[PDB]
């Protein structure tokens, strides 16, 4: 009945069972708890069972503006016609905006510590308080929309603040399409699954469905595998920031005070930047700050990432691996043999085999994540494909992508070419050394690191009415 | 659906036209492939004892973490060429597409 503290198996709960010499839970009487996702038709005999996406498919930034229209409205700066989003009134960060405070009922932040008060943040996604990294990329964004609604304004003083919010609103989801197309996704998928599955833009086409299918929620959670145990803060000159430079990641979960009091978002960006990502190795899948105890501060348990994605995926009756590399067009492997000469790792096909039987029951993620990563990519070719068409559909399908006729003017376009997510840091932090092109494999300190002065910034002229 | 809109809607409603739903909030996922459930239109594989998948029992998740997933802290391997600014973009880009509520 009551999910969070019953181990009875009772609509909506399907708690995850404990076998026999758990590493960490004794009682097989005890579980992980897990609550089935919300069926999209609520208790029917007919129809068969699939989830609802509380979300825009679209790669619109709707993470920074929400995507149910009362909270929208909630996340913007209403006192005025600036256009800007809705700030913390309470903090500040060296006399740079912090996210607004959410007034949630149980509230989990505030559970992190008592001394300190500092509930979860609001954010247009209710998850912007899950990892301070994450809060930092939130504040990150909620940051430029406010300097491009400012930037706007001295350069067109007879807009008002639904215009400059709109027009913001636009760049910045343009920065996140940029950022993910031109810079994430061909280091997620390498260069020829970028090639296969993301071919030059053509044009917006209105038949290309550009929902999220419910194996993507799975398959996405690949990035599992790159976590790093800690969370790393580092200072201006790119060295440890003491006390407590590398704080576990079982202890940083919903602990917004560690932004609003710890140092604010500087010294987790340059952590971020600076710090290598978890190298994912068929025998080094993810780490235990997530596999035991992830939300431990505030469950009464531990839970375990991996076994929570293989429990949601059989929640969401999503088929087995052989199912998705048939789906994807890749042999699917019946013997052990067979799944060795996939996995070229004979070890890791006899284990998996023991736990399935077959190699048409093995989880999507587990199958995902164990496949051998692809030439300059870091994934395999199942969860390459399953990534590189859904990115294709929220692309092709996107009537608003940057490059669609009618989105952007041509003079626009040629300067959002120009962006780059070292930039966003050096126009909204007090960080003045920021990575090189590009980004994400840049992460070393002083080798692939250069000033904000050799970045170019995007120009808004082409925005002059 | 209006004539001639110049941004967005918050929803994802209008984005297309034939279809206005289509990439809108709070909506069903499409499906790549049917979904394959116990009782074959609601129940997850393993909310029944004994009830095996394909004729091959099926293996709790929890296990499945402890032996193929689970490794020494220790072991870990830094990647050379990635940096956790690669981590942490996913997740705020997983951010902008899904959110599966719960009860
Ligand atoms: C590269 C992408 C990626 C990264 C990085 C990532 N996640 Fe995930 N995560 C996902 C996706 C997709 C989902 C499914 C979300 C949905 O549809 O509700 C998800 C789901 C989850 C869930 C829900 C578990 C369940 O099945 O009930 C948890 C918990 C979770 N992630 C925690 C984290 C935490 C903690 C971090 C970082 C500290 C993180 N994720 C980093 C993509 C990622
Ligand atoms: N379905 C999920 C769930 C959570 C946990 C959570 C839920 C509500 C608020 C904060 C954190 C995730 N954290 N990161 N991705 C996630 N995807
Ligand atoms: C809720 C909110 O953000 N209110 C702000 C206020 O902090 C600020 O002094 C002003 C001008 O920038 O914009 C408004
Ligand atoms: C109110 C409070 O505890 N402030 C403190 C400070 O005095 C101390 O250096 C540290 C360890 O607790 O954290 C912060
Ligand atoms: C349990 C916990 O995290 N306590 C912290 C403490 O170390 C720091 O002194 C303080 C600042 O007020 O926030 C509290
Ligand atoms: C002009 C163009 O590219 N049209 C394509 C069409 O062939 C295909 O049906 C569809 C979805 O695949 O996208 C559209
Ligand atoms: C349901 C299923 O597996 N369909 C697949 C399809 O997606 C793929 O294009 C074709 C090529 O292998 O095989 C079929
Ligand atoms: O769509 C999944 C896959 O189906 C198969 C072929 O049609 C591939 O072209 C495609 O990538
Ligand atoms: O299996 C590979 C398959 O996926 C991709 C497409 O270009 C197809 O034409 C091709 O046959
Ligand atoms: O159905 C989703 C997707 O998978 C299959 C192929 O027929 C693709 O071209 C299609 O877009
Ligand atoms: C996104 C588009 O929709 C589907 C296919 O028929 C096209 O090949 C393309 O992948
Ligand atoms: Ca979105
Ligand atoms: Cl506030
Ligand atoms: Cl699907």
């Amino acid at each position: 009945v009551n999910c969070e503290t019953s181990c009875v198996q009772q609509p909506p709960c399907f708690p995850l069972k404990i076998p026999p010499n758990d590493p960490r839970i004794k009682n097989q009487a005890d579980c992980i708890p897990f609550f089935r996702s919300c069926p999209a038709c609520p208790g029917s005999n007919i129809t068969i069972r699939n989830q609802i996406n509380a979300l825009t498919s679209f790669v619109d930034a709707s993470m920074v503006y929400g995507s149910e229209e009362p909270l929208a409205r909630n996340l913007r700066n209403m006192s005025n016609q600036l256009g800007l989003l809705a700030v913390n009134q309470r903090f500040q960060d060296n006399g740079r905006a912090l996210l607004p405070f959410d007034n949630l009922h149980d509230d989990p932040c505030l559970l992190t510590n008592r001394s300190a008060r500092i509930p979860c943040f609001l954010a247009g996604d209710t998850r912007s308080s899950e990892m301070p990294e994450l809060t930092s990329m939130h504040t990150l964004l909620l940051r430029e929309h406010n300097r491009l609604a400012t930037e706007l304004k001295s350069l067109n003083p007879r807009w008002d603040g639904e215009r400059l919010y709109q027009e913001a609103r636009k760049i910045v989801g343009a920065m996140v399409q940029i950022i993910t197309y031109r810079d994430y996704l061909p280091l997620v998928l390498g260069p020829t699954a970028m090639r296969k599955y993301l071919p030059t833009y053509r044009s917006y086409n209105d038949s290309v469905d550009p929902r999220i299918a419910n194996v993507f929620t799975n398959a996405f959670r690949y990035g599992h595998t790159l976590i790093q145990p800690f969370m790393f803060r580092l200072d201006n000159r790119y060295q440890p920031m003491e006390p407590n430079p590398r704080v576990p990641l079982s202890r940083v979960f919903f602990a917004s005070w560690r932004v609003v009091l710890e140092g604010g978002i500087d010294p987790i960006l340059r952590g971020l930047m600076a710090t290598p990502a978890k190298l994912n190795r068929q025998n080094q899948i993810a780490v235990d700050e997530i596999r035991e105890r992830l939300f431990e501060q505030v469950m009464r348990i531990g839970l375990d990432l991996p076994a929570l994605n293989m429990q949601r995926s059989r929640d969401h009756g999503l088929p087995g691996y052989n199912a998705w590399r048939r789906f994807c067009g890749l042999p699917q492997p019946e013997t052990v043999g067979q799944l060795g000469t996939v996995l070229r790792n004979l070890k890791l096909a006899r284990k998996l085999m023991e736990q399935y039987g077959t190699p048409n029951n093995i989880d999507i993620w587990m199958g995902g994540v164990s496949e051998p990563l692809k030439r300059k990519g870091r994934v395999g070719p199942l969860l390459a494909c399953i990534i590189g068409t859904q990115f294709r559909k929220l692309r092709d399908g996107d009537r608003f992508w940057w490059e669609n006729e009618g989105v952007f003017s041509m003079q626009q376009r040629q300067a959002l070419a120009q962006i780059s997510l070292p930039r966003i840091i050096c126009d909204n932090t007090g960080i003045t050394t920021v990575s090189k092109n590009n980004i994400f494999m840049s992460n070393s300190y002083p080798r692939d690191f250069v000033n904000c002065s050799t970045l170019p910034a995007l120009n808004l002229a082409s925005w002059r009415e | 659906c209006p004539e001639q809109d110049k941004y967005r809607t918050i929803t994802g409603m209008c984005n297309n036209r034939r279809s206005p739903t289509l990439g809108a909030s709070n909506r069903a996922f499409v499906r790549w492939l049917p979904a394959e459930y116990e009782d074959g239109f609601s129940l997850p594989y393993g909310w029944t004892p004994g009830v095996k998948r394909n004729g091959f029992p099926v293996a709790l998740a929890r296990a499945v973490s402890n032996e193929i997933v689970r490794f020494p802290t220790d072991q870990l391997t830094p990647d050379q060429e990635r940096s956790l600014m690669f981590m942490q973009w996913g997740q705020l880009l997983d951010h902008d597409l899904d959110f599966t509520p719960e009860p």
